[PDB]
């Protein structure tokens, strides 16, 4: 085993993507070894659909996908097939045959500031809800009357509201780390396995 | 956890006044007239922990009315006492 | 935008009604509505509230589970079956929209939004007495 799938910067990045741009990492052409995924963190959330977790060191895919990003302790059970809400719905949706795993834990201590960590925001409103595994960064003002917008108005809205992260509020609150691996095997034969 | 307002407040007319609304980060500010229903809200708001303040700078007649200070939060809101603004 | 209140009038105590608020000039599978009373030479109180989707209703202690709000998309309307009324219940019913249009102090830069009832309704009476 000489090529370990670079797991030690999806798991220890200095900062997280905010969740409606949600950031995509490409693991492949590498050995996998989920072991030392729970010395990376205290894990909180952890969950995997389609695979036992105990078995994960015994598979093989073509690729893997981690998609991580930064929400609220609420909206946490959001991130799960089938689901809706806000972060389900116009932020980041999963397939309903949704196979992987996803690791959530709370990061209070690296994303709350004291006085409001907005640079993680999420999408407040959309035309439509949105198709799963797609990333809308568009930043048109949204329209929820009949008049024209063409910008800022009593109902004229900007689609992204700022989280309010503090180290005060409650585990409900605090910023929770989520990092979902989606595993995919087309047609290539598996580059990732275990050890 | 119901809020604490004042029961009334009164100034004379162009005089800055300033209503506190002491209980959270999502506090808003609505005016209600006699026979109308309210009106979400010259008028400068802060906040300062528990607190919040809203100030009227430029005090006319049209003013008088019922201020209300209310804490959308979660799911559940709870409105304050309401403070009847006095225009002498 | 328009929303406007209808359903309410006189009913004995511990009765069942139900009020209906319409909404038009906005789409309606976007805002969180809710419906807050006010009793005649009192202030506001709230009552009820409800999410886009409907799948999260909350009420007030003191309406225990004996009110029923409910929103469809198919009408685009919003609804409210009253059970067990009492004495203290007569009040003017206003439904608002819970919009994020409010901006609070300079923190419009920070893009930090306040979700308050910008549109209230001409609101209906319900007086509950024999």
């Amino acid at each position: 085993v000489t090529n370990l799938c670079p797991f030690h910067e999806v798991f220890n990045a200095t900062r997280f993507a905010s969740v409606y741009a949600w950031n995509r990492t490409r693991i492949s052409n590498c050995v996998a070894d989920y072991s030392v995924l729970y010395n990376f963190a205290p894990f909180f959330a952890f969950k995997c659909y389609g695979v036992s977790p105990t078995k994960l060191n015994d598979l093989c895919f073509t690729n893997v996908y981690a998609d991580s990003f930064v929400i609220k302790g609420n909206e946490v059970s959001q991130i799960a097939p089938g689901q809706t809400g806000n972060i389900a719905d116009y932020n980041y949706k999963l397939p309903d045959d949704f196979t992987g795993c996803v690791i959530a834990w709370n990061s209070n201590k690296l994303d709350s500031k004291h006085s409001g960590n907005y640079d993680y925001w999420y999408r407040l409103f959309r035309k439509s809800k949105l198709k799963p595994f797609e990333r809308d960064i568009s930043t048109e003002i949204y329209q929820a009357g009949n008049k024209p917008c063409k910008g800022k108005g009593p109902n004229c809205y900007f689609p992204l509201q700022s989280y309010g992260f503090r180290p005060t509020y409650g585990v409900g609150h605090q910023p929770y780390r989520v990092v979902v691996l989606s595993f995919e095997l087309l047609h290539a034969p598996a580059t990732v396995c275990g050890p | 956890s119901a809020l604490t307002q004042p029961a009334s407040v009164s100034g004379s007319p162009g005089q800055s006044i300033t209503i506190s609304c002491t209980g959270y980060n999502y506090v808003s500010w609505y005016q209600q007239h006699p026979g109308k229903a309210p009106k979400l809200m010259r008028f400068s708001g802060s906040k300062s922990g528990n607190t919040a303040s809203l100030t009227i700078s430029g005090l006319q007649a049209e003013d008088e009315a019922d201020y209300y200070c209310s804490s959308y939060t979660g799911s559940v809101t709870v409105f304050g006492g309401g403070t009847k603004l006095t225009v002498l | 935008v328009q929303l406007v209140e209808s359903g309410g009038g006189l009913v004995q105590p511990g009765g069942s009604l139900r009020l209906s608020c319409a909404a038009s000039g906005f789409i309606f599978r976007s805002f969180s509505m809710s419906w807050v009373r006010q009793a005649p030479g009192k202030g506001l109180e709230w009552v009820a509230n409800i999410n886009e989707d409907g799948g999260e209703k909350y009420y007030v202690d003191s309406v225990k589970g004996r009110f029923t709000i409910s929103r469809d998309y198919a009408k685009d309307s919003v609804f409210l079956q009253m059970n067990s009324l009492r004495a203290e219940d007569t009040a003017v019913y206003y439904c608002a929209r819970v919009g994020p249009y409010y901006y609070d102090s300079a923190g419009y830069y920070r893009r930090h939004y306040h979700f308050g009832m910008d549109v209230w309704g001409q609101g209906t009476t319900v007086t509950v007495s024999s």
